[PDB]
């Protein structure tokens, strides 16, 4: 692809999802929502082999009937209360239809199927833009509107979300596919707080987002899709692999990492509502994803691996170009937990 | 002779200045709690003609 | 609630399930999605033009463009898919299963 | 989530068409703009909490 | 008491800028000051705490601790540099982090003033202790003793948290002081039940309970010599100060649920000794050993009198000492035969006399013989118990017999009989081996002469 | 009979065996999106008929 | 629908035990009709007749656990004259266990089933009793 | 949700006009003292992850980290007690004009309330 | 020893009271803060949660070309 046209596809993206954080209007959100996978399509199919046609065209038909549902959602709002503005939403119906379009769009369970497949037949960069920047848009709008939210079918969700996520990874030798179920847990985390306080589900919006760019580029710097090419790395970059492992333990939730607050957080605002068993799931259920996160570090950076004899090549030569930032996002998805108190800028 | 072994043993001074430096921000934090020094029922007492605080 | 709305609700809700369930072919189920726009199009200007709002005559004209842009992107996708495996079948995609 | 771009800038990218009484062309009404008017104006101001009841 | 906790901050990068060979000293070294340091905290009041800043304080529970950690960590330091002489100095002082980061959380653990923050270190401590284990082992049962660790604490430590946050969101404050103060009954209640099951049951696998415990024969045999020493000193000790912290939010209703507790403590008590007379492993032994003893450290705090509390807090100081002494003793004799079987070197004080009297001043701390004070706080928990029951002296009483047995059994074991014909590698005990275990086994002497410093606030 | 046996078989194997079975039902998926929108198809009828109907 | 759930509870705990089964026995054939449409969606059974095949083995299964459950839960509960007591609800927990693992021919299964079940029913009960809410609504 | 919504606020303005009435944090606030050691922190895992040498390959680089994080730690910690001081604000004032809802109860002294004992034995 | 080292008992002793009373004071104001936020959301009269209504400045009051509007 030329630089120029992925530059303007990216800025395209980034433009549909601008577009549906800036507007008041229902139609202005759904044009950015189509903008957005318009030029979203092509970004997955950069690298153009079978798989990257099958993921693109997965993504695109779950994201075109999630439009769907969301159009008529907005019609059946329009046609009992001739409002265009995002707001209460009037109607119940159009409320659930709503929600359940943009559940698809996040891939909360049951419609998480789309997300392992589409993550593990795109290149990293792919990977990061769709488990990062992808969510910003549907999250927001169901901020929006978290007020007419219902609390039973988005707490459900939230819920199968969580479990279905700790489950899948635990069966994925594949790094891309461990990426996306830890996504879906993640967003489940997310979600479950959203009827009672959007700050902390803006919070853990943040603190995911910081460890998934650290766990991308990290995967990008030592080129390892699998389990075992990641083996390997402790042969050519031991800092790399101590890095990562610190930051799959943050990703578990252990404390005094930065991984830990979110959920913290996100405990401590639902037990101030009664919401005493669900948490309680929460966190036993968020032992399986801390569990398949130490089955990684345990293959990466605990054990030595055997090696291969052409790694004495590779170790003659520099990584030639540097992902900024990097260390950065390593350190703000490590050690940040002291400044916990400093979310009160996020409402 | 200074130069070598002071560049080599200059790590032996982490440890007590770190100590020194804890000593004076506990004293730092303890005089933030004032709000009570000689207005406990149990210890009130007449301030002397000479000095000013009961503690420091 | 009128009865032309019950129709068109339900037309919706056939195009709905008719690309839910996929037989073989992908051209139907684009097909499918292409008769959900005109059931949303449909909609909408029933209840635009029933209460007379003039501002909104203009969306769905953009319902229509951005319909548009769907049905090309699927039929690229529909293109690369049979170049890759000679027919259009759903089936072929079951690659990213393992 | 929602960033009010327009209302820091003063910019009306989209507020022209989200109600029924508010500027169309030619000024032509609503089927139901007096009442739309009525619920607007006693709605606004009190909160989305307080407007229901 | 930042004039503790900022020495270690500073261990950390006297030991990164240090060079290659002068590690191990300087941490010693400094690590011994910081205990010198650390041992003004035995001068506590009689009435109150000492309440340093708005986040720390100490009264006579956790100073004990405090200088028992910070005597434990050149221990380790000591024990420790021996059987990593091969590896490269940057994992050396990655080793060398990781023991001071471990001890930093336990020092901010034991006096932290509000709950949350105490759960937080509490849990911190897991991750220094896992990497330990699970990158400086030699065994490949390191991977699943380091999960088992792992996971046994986590399923039993969430619970706490989300029980800590419901309480503040109800009284409105987690300070120690202020829950003390302010405290009021539980009513009889399938809630409250459920929340002091979720307040004691993370302590209980720390300690561990007897049913839970099984993640510690794995984690203490798999584990480097500083990694059991820590867990069998200190770590361990952990749920009995959150018990002894947490349980007066809980009473009235501790009457009717420890029962339970207390019957598993003690019937367990008697079969985790009843192992040990079986045992071939000599770490699985010293291991089951202290599973035995905490279960009577359970009891003392379940029963809840004064001297309950006085036996619990002598019994936890003196079981860490002799535990920490015994790992040693038997590291000593994995690195002279490289393996654990204890019939494998038979006879050893024929060929090491002086490591044979360490061997037998370990195993008379470890049956409790006055008047150490093991068998001080033995026989302030036994005497609570009496007064408790009068039926629990037999079940106290079979336990002192098989712990002697046990014991004397290792000692003859190991010690005694003839030494085994083929083994010829056994070289003369070490200087630094030798001060090693003098420096367990002088304190626990010095201690019994003055007993009233690890005897509790109750005292 | 009692640690090496049942208390391992109580809490720590019939945990690993529950959340390997549950992981092997779970992960292992055809591939084909036939399924996955009959799936979604079945998700949405039952919201509509569940959540929605107790307004 | 919640309605079913409507026609269990407005039967009195220790009341006419043949309504309350039949209302258990309802749930629980909900229950296994929507695991069997899951189970065919996504994992197809290769022919028509294997399909209404298992999907009557998993409804049978399931109504006949909720029928177990609601008549030993309410039998117990009569003949013991001990109403708003979690125990009744354990029995008829364990009795369903049972049923499970009856149905697929197995002991482990059955006192897994048991114990599990047993469990569930005495804090659904509990919660029952003390107003402890799945899904508590926002009240701040 | 809580905050979204209030009267009287510019959308993106980040720092009010109303919150330099406030204390200015110290500029040896222990929090911008952190700030300044996560800068620190990434200067350092830079120089770690590039192959230099850790603590002594980039001054002016490592220097840059430690005073930008310090600069946005201080605009953060403004904003953070602004948040802070106007819910402690909305609070006291929602407490004053709802005085029934908020009502200071009888003073008793504890030789007058009569709490049950539970004996320890 | 005590000259050296240590102070008076009249130092901890209100620097005890000192933390005692902030750390009652935050106990209240937390329960004070909870009970405000319930109130607030329950009626939506406070400044707090206060979900965003169609401004009446978009209307237009202006002949609309039929006298009934
Ligand atoms: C008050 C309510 C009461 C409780 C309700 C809640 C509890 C529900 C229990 C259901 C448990 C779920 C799984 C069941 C077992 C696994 C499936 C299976 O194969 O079974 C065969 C298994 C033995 O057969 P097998 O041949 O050996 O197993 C085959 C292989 O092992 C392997 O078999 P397989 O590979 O073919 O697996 C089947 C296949 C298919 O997977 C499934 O089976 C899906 C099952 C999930 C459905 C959940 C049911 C809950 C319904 C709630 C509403 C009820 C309305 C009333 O699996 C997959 O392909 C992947 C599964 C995961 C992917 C995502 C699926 C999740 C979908 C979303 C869940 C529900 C969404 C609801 C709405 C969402 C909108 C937000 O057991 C059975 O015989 C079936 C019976 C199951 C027991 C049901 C117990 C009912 C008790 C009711 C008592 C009521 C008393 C009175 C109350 C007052
Ligand atoms: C506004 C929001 C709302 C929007 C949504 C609204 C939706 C409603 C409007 C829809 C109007 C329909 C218009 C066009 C639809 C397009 C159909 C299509 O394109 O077919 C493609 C699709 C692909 O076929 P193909 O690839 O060309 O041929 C290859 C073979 O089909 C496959 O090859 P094979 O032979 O090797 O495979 C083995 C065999 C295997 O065959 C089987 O295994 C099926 C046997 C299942 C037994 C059913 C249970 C029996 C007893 C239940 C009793 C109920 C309660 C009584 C009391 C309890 C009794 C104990 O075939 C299958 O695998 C087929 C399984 C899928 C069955 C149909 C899926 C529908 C939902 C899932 C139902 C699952 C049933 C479980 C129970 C559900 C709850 C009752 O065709 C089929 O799947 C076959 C049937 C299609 C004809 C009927 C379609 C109508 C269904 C519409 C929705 C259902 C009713 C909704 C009403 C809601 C109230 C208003
Ligand atoms: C925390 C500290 C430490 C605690 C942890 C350690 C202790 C707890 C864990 C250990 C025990 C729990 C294990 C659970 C059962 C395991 C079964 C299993 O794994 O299945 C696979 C395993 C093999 O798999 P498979 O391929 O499907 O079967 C092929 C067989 O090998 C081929 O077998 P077959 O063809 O030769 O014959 C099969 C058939 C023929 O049966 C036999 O072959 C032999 C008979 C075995 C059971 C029948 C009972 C006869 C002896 C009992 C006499 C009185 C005992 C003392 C009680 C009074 C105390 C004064 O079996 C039956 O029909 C028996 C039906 C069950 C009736 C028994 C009812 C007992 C309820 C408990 C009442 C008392 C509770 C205590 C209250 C005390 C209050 C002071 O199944 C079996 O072989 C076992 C079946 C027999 C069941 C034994 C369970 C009874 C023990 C008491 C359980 C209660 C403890 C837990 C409470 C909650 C449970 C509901
Ligand atoms: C709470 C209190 C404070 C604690 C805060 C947290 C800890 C401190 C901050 C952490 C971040 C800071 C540094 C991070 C980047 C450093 C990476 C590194 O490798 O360092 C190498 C570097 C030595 O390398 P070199 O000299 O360039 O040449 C040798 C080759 O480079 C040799 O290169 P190589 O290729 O041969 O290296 C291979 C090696 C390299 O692998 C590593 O080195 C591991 C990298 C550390 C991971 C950091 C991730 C992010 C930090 C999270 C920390 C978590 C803390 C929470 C607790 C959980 C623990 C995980 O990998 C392996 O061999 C595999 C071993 C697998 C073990 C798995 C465990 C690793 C994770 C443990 C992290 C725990 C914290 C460690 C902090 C220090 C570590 C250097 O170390 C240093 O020299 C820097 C140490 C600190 C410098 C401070 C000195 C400043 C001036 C001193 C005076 C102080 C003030 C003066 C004023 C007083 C008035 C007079
Ligand atoms: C491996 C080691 C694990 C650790 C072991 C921990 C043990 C935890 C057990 C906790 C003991 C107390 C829990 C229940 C309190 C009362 C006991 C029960 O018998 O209640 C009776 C009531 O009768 C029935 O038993 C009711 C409970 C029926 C359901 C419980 C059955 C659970 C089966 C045991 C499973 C094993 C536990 C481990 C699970 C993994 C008492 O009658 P009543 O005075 O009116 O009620 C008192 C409580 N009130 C006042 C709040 C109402
Ligand atoms: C690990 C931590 C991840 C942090 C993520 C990146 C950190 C740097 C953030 C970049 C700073 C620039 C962002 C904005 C600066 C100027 C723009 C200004 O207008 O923003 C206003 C206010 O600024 C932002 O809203 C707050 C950004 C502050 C981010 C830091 C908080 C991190 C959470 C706590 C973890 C501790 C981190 C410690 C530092 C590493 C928006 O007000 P408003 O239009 O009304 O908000 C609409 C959306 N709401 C109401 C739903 C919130
Ligand atoms: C609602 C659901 C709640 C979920 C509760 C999760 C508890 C957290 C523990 C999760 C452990 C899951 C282990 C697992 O699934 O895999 C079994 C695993 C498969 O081996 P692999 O390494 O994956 O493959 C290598 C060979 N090719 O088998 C093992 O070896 C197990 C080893 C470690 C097991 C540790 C289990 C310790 C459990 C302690 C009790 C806590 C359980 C949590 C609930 C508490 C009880 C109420
Ligand atoms: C090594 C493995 C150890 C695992 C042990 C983990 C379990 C610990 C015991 C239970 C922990 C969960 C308790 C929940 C948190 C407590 C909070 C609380 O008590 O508040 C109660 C809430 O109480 C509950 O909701 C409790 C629900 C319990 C659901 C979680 C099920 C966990 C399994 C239950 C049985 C197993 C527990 C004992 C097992 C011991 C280990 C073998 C009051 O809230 P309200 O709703 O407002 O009620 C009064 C106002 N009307």
């Amino acid at each position: 692809m030329n630089p120029i046209i992925y530059t303007t596809l990216i800025m395209t993206v980034m433009s549909g999802t601008m577009l549906v954080m800036i507007s008041s209007h229902w139609l202005l959100i759904w044009i950015g929502f189509e903008m957005n996978l318009l030029a979203m399509i092509p970004v997955l199919m950069k690298n153009f082999n079978p798989r990257a046609t099958e993921a693109a065209t997965k993504y695109f038909l779950t994201q075109a009937t999630a439009s769907m549902m969301l159009m008529m959602a907005i019609i059946i709002n329009l046609l009992y209360s001739g409002q265009w503005t995002i707001t209460k939403m009037f109607n119940p119906v159009a409320m659930t239809m709503m929600t359940m379009a943009l559940a698809m769009k996040l891939g909360l369970s049951p419609f998480h199927f789309w997300v392992p497949e589409v993550t593990q037949g795109i290149s990293l960069q792919a990977g990061l833009l769709l488990l990062t920047w992808q969510k910003l848009a549907p999250l927001s709008v169901l901020c929006q509107i978290s007020q007419s939210i219902n609390p039973n079918l988005m707490l459900t969700m939230a819920m199968l979300s969580i479990l279905i996520g700790g489950w899948g990874g635990l069966n994925q030798t594949q790094l891309r596919k461990i990426m996306a179920y830890s996504s879906i847990a993640h967003m489940g985390w997310m979600t479950a707080v959203l009827p009672y306080n959007t700050t902390m589900t803006i919070l853990n919006l943040l603190i995911y987002i910081t460890m998934t760019l650290a766990m991308f580029m990290l995967l990008i710097h030592s080129s390892a899709t699998t389990t075992l090419s990641l083996s390997h790395t402790w042969n050519k970059m031991p800092v790399i692999t101590s890095l990562m492992m610190v930051t799959l333990l943050s990703m578990g939730g252990l404390p005094p990492l930065s991984g830990f607050m979110p959920k913290w957080m996100i405990i401590q605002e639902m037990t101030k509502n009664e919401s005493i068993i669900m948490p309680t799931l929460m966190a036993m259920t968020a032992l399986l994803n801390l569990y398949f996160y130490m089955r990684l570090a345990y293959s990466s950076s605990l054990t030595m691996f055997p090696s291969t004899n052409n790694m004495k090549m590779k170790w003659q030569f520099e990584h030639t170009k540097q992902m900024k930032l990097l260390p950065t996002m390593i350190v703000l998805s490590t050690l940040v937990l002291p400044m916990t108190p400093a979310l009160s800028s996020l409402n | 002779n200074v130069l070598q072994i002071v560049r080599d043993h200059w790590v032996h001074i982490l440890v007590p200045v770190g100590f020194v430096f804890g000593c004076y921000l506990d004293r730092r934090s303890d005089e933030k709690l004032t709000a009570f020094r000689n207005k406990s029922l149990l210890f009130k007492r007449e301030l002397r003609p000479n000095e000013e605080v009961t503690w420091k | 609630m009128p009865l032309v709305y019950m129709n068109i609700i339900m037309a919706f809700a056939i195009a709905l399930a008719g690309l839910l369930m996929y037989r073989s072919h992908l051209m139907s189920s684009l097909l499918c999605l292409e008769g959900m726009m005109l059931s949303l199009f449909i909609m909408s200007t029933l209840i635009i033009l029933n209460t007379h709002f003039t501002l909104a005559n203009m969306m769905p004209i953009i319902l229509l463009v951005f319909a548009a842009c769907e049905a090309a992107l699927g039929l690229s996708l529909l293109v690369m898919v049979s170049n890759t495996y000679g027919t259009d079948y759903v089936q072929n995609l079951n690659l990213l299963q393992c | 989530p929602f960033f009010d771009v327009q209302k820091r800038l003063g910019l009306d990218l989209d507020r022209w068409m989200t109600i029924q009484s508010a500027e169309q062309p030619h000024k032509i009404p609503g089927r139901c703009h007096a009442f739309e008017k009525e619920w607007i104006e006693c709605a606004h101001g009190i909160g989305g909490i307080r407007a229901e009841k | 008491m930042l004039k503790i906790i900022i020495p270690t901050t500073m261990l950390l990068p006297m030991t990164w800028m240090s060079k290659h060979n002068m590690i191990w000293i300087n941490a010693t070294v400094h690590s011994l000051l910081i205990s010198l340091i650390s041992l003004s905290l035995l001068n506590q009041l009689g009435e109150n705490s000492l309440n340093f800043s708005l986040t720390f304080f100490s009264d006579s529970l956790s100073a004990p601790l405090l200088v028992l950690t910070t005597w434990l960590l050149p221990l380790m330091l000591m024990a420790s540099q021996s059987h990593l002489s091969k590896e490269t100095t940057t994992r050396k002082k990655l080793y060398i982090t990781m023991l001071i980061l471990l001890q930093l959380f336990l020092i901010m653990t034991f006096t932290a003033t509000e709950l949350i923050l105490f759960y937080i270190l509490f849990e911190a401590t897991l991750v220094p202790t896992l990497i330990i284990i699970t990158r400086w082992g030699n065994q490949t049962e390191r991977l699943n003793a380091g999960l088992y660790f792992l996971f046994y604490t986590l399923a039993g430590s969430l619970p706490l948290l989300v029980a800590l946050v419901y309480i503040q969101n109800t009284t409105g404050s987690l300070n120690f002081l202020i829950i003390h103060y302010w405290s009021h009954p539980l009513s009889n209640s399938w809630s409250n039940i459920f929340m002091w099951l979720a307040c004691i049951m993370a302590f209980m696998v720390k300690m561990p309970l007897y049913g839970l415990h099984l993640w510690l024969p794995k984690a203490h045999v798999e584990a480097p010599i500083a990694g059991s020493m820590v867990l069998a000193a200190v770590l361990l000790k952990l749920g009995g100060y959150g018990m002894m912290r947490i349980t007066t939010i809980l009473n009235p209703l501790t009457n009717y649920m420890a029962y339970p507790f207390l019957m598993l403590s003690m019937w367990g008590m008697i079969m985790t000794s009843s192992i040990c007379l079986r045992q071939t492993d000599l770490k699985s032994l010293i291991a089951y050993s202290s599973v035995s003893h905490m279960a009577l450290v359970i009891v003392a705090i379940m029963i809840q009198t004064p001297w309950s509390f006085m036996g619990a807090t002598a019994l936890m100081i003196a079981h860490g000492l002799t535990s920490s002494m015994l790992f040693c003793l038997a590291n000593t004799n994995y690195e002279r035969v490289h393996s654990r079987t204890m019939i494998l070197a038979r006879g050893l004080q024929t060929l090491l006399p002086l490591m044979a009297t360490w061997w037998l001043v370990a195993s008379l701390t470890n049956l409790a013989l006055p008047p150490s004070i093991n068998l001080i706080g033995e026989l302030f928990i036994i005497t609570a118990s009496f007064s408790w029951s009068n039926i629990t002296i037999i079940l106290m009483g079979m336990n002192m017999m098989i712990t002697a047995l046990y014991s004397l059994y290792m000692l003859i074991t190991t010690q005694r009989g003839k030494y085994t014909h083929h083994i010829n590698n056994i070289k003369p005990s070490f200087t630094r081996e030798n001060a090693l275990m003098a420096l367990h086994i002088l304190p626990l002497l010095l201690l019994t002469l003055n007993p009233k410093m690890i005897l509790g606030p109750l005292y | 009979l009692l640690d090496l046996i049942w208390l391992e078989t109580i809490l720590p194997k019939t945990t690993s065996f529950i959340q390997m079975k549950m992981s092997i039902m779970v992960s292992n998926q055809k591939g084909l999106i036939k399924l996955y929108f009959l799936s979604f198809l079945i998700t949405i009828m039952i919201s509509m008929t569940l959540f929605n109907y107790h307004e | 629908a919640k309605t079913l759930l409507h026609k269990y509870s407005d039967i009195p705990e220790g009341t006419e035990c043949h309504r309350k089964a039949y209302a258990s026995t309802s749930i629980g054939g909900a229950t296994g009709l929507i695991v069997s449409a899951y189970s065919i969606a996504l994992k197809p059974p290769a022919s028509f007749l294997e399909g209404v095949a298992r999907t009557g083995r998993y409804t049978f299964t399931s109504a006949a656990i909720g029928a177990i459950f609601g008549l030993t839960s309410c039998i117990s509960a009569q003949v013991r004259e001990k109403p708003d007591d979690p125990l009744n609800y354990f029995i008829g927990g364990c009795a369903g266990g049972l049923t499970l693992g009856a149905r697929t021919r197995s002991y482990g299964i059955g006192a897994a089933a048991c114990a599990y079940m047993g469990l569930t029913a005495a804090l659904v009960k509990m919660g029952q009793l003390e107003g402890w809410q799945v899904f508590a609504e926002p009240k701040v | 949700t809580m905050m979204s919504g209030r009267p009287g606020r510019v959308p993106l303005q980040f720092l009010p006009n109303e919150a330099r009435s406030l204390p200015p944090p110290k500029l040896t606030d222990p929090r911008l003292v952190y700030m300044g050691f996560l800068g620190y922190c990434s200067g350092l895992i830079d120089n770690a992850i590039r192959r230099r040498p850790v603590v002594s390959a980039g001054l002016h680089r490592q220097l840059l980290y430690v005073t930008s994080f310090v600069f946005f730690g201080y605009y953060l910690l403004k904003r953070q007690d602004y948040m802070y001081a106007l819910r402690d604000h909305d609070m006291f004032a929602y407490v004053k004009s709802h005085p029934e809802d908020f009502p200071e109860k009888d003073k008793k002294t504890y030789g007058e309330i009569l709490e049950e004992f539970h004996p320890v034995r | 020893i005590a000259r050296t080292f240590y102070d008076g008992p009249e130092k901890n002793y209100e620097k005890t009271m000192a933390i005692l009373q902030i750390e009652a004071e935050k106990a209240e104001l937390r329960l004070k803060e909870l009970e405000v936020r319930r109130l607030m959301r329950a009626r939506g009269d406070g400044p707090w949660y206060q979900y965003p209504t169609i401004d009446k400045a978009l209307i237009d009051h202006s002949p609309k070309t039929t006298p009934d509007n």
